């Protein structure tokens, strides 16, 4: 189950 | 801050004379991911080569494994030519049958 | 223990080529389980082990959509990027993630863990405490910044902690006895010698699994760390690694040298000596 919604840089 | 790629050219099976095997190209630690990895015959560039998909390790260098079958004999030369970034002109390995 | 579930992540920039390409792939004990690629034909997440065939279709439909918004977001994240560092359009960067969990034998959390690296170098990386994090340079300290006040890193200790032990716990279960593997290596001392006072004894290990192994050479009770050659472990292309380790001996004193093989598929370590036919 990867890692969903990657907060952005 | 790129990294120069290490290679090693080898074998799957203990090499002999007149009999099909695989020729591997293993190319590792390497910054940028974008590489060309070219295999020869005694000079000549070998045109059906396989890639492995590429990956990452822990410490962020990517390695690829490139392959070809081949039948070795007494006296074909067999190397891997790799270009990348890091390096000024590109790197050809040598196949040693003993390494 | 210790079982892993890592995501590795990577995210490059092609310009006067086409769109970034995007790739996420999962390991579970480093083997690869899952991948998805999007230069390939028809982008979705793929099985990358056949016990991962059991899962249904809303899983691999559910992961696949994740992967595609995920890419975008990576997309904009190279764009950011370009104006942290004031730098081009029209050059290529690389950024990678790991981002993953492990548990011992008991199932409890050791360490969760996530990093960030831009072109090679450590960018941002999340520490142990799953509180706070560590910026690598000034650039990083503006993303430091945002999920600090943005409160990201508790949101990310509730997937780490909770999501990612309990589907690397079903993920074992389904392939336990896959990845309870072990191949033991076939190992054996080849000689080779030169027209000199001096020859070279080779030490073999071919078809093992997994790629964790040590070959060493002793004379009479001590190693040859210094004086010992040996290449980094290496596919066969068949499931397999390949080792091996070398020393230069003087002539007639093959005998005086020993190859050790460690191995987990070993019942004991491997104790190898020069011989010939002759």
């Amino acid at each position: 189950f990867a890692p969903g919604n990657w907060p952005a840089l | 801050i790129q990294k120069t790629p290490q290679i090693q050219v080898y074998s799957r099976h203990p090499p002999e004379n007149g009999k099909p095997n695989i020729l591997n190209c293993y190319v590792t630690q390497f910054h940028p991911p974008h590489i060309e990895i070219q295999m020869l015959k005694n000079g000549k560039k070998i045109p059906k080569v396989e890639m492995s998909d590429m990956s990452f390790s822990k410490d962020w260098s990517f390695y690829i494994l490139a392959h070809t079958e081949f039948t070795p004999t007494e006296t074909d030369t067999y190397a891997c030519r790799v270009k990348h970034d890091s390096m000024a002109e590109p790197k050809t390995v040598y196949w040693d049958r003993d390494m | 223990g210790p079982h892993s579930l890592r995501y590795f992540v990577t995210a490059v920039s092609r310009p006067g080529l086409g769109e970034p390409r995007y790739m996420e792939v999962g390991y579970v004990d480093d083997t690869e389980f899952v991948r998805f690629d999007s230069d390939a034909e028809n982008p979705r997440y793929e099985p990358r082990a056949r016990w991962m065939e059991q899962e249904g279709p809303e899983y691999w439909e559910r992961e696949t959509q994740k992967a595609k918004g995920n890419e975008q977001s990576f997309r904009v994240d190279l764009r950011t990027l370009l104006g942290y560092y004031n730098q081009s359009k029209g050059g290529s960067h690389t950024i990678q993630v790991i981002s993953g969990c492990e548990v011992g034998s008991d199932g409890r959390l050791l360490r969760g863990y996530q990093q960030y690296a831009y072109d090679g170098c450590d960018y941002i990386a999340l520490n142990e405490d799953l509180k706070t994090w560590t910026a690598a340079d000034m650039a990083a300290l503006i993303t430091k910044h945002k999920w600090e006040q943005a409160g990201e890193a508790e949101r990310l200790r509730a997937y780490l902690e909770g999501t990612c032990v309990e589907w690397l716990r079903r993920y074992l279960k389904n392939g336990n006895a896959t990845l309870l593997r072990t191949d033991s290596p076939k190992a054996h001392v080849t000689h080779h010698s030169r027209p000199e006072d001096k020859v070279t004894l080779r030490c073999w290990a071919l078809g093992f699994y997994p790629a964790d192994i040590t070959l060493t050479w002793q004379l009479n009770g001590e190693e040859l760390i210094q004086d010992m050659e040996l290449v980094e472990t290496r596919p066969a292309g068949d499931g397999t690694f390949q080792k091996w380790a070398s020393v230069v001996v003087p002539l007639g004193k093959e005998q005086y040298y020993t190859c050790h093989v460690y191995h987990q598929g070993l019942p004991e370590p491997l104790t190898l000596r020069w011989e010939p036919p002759p």
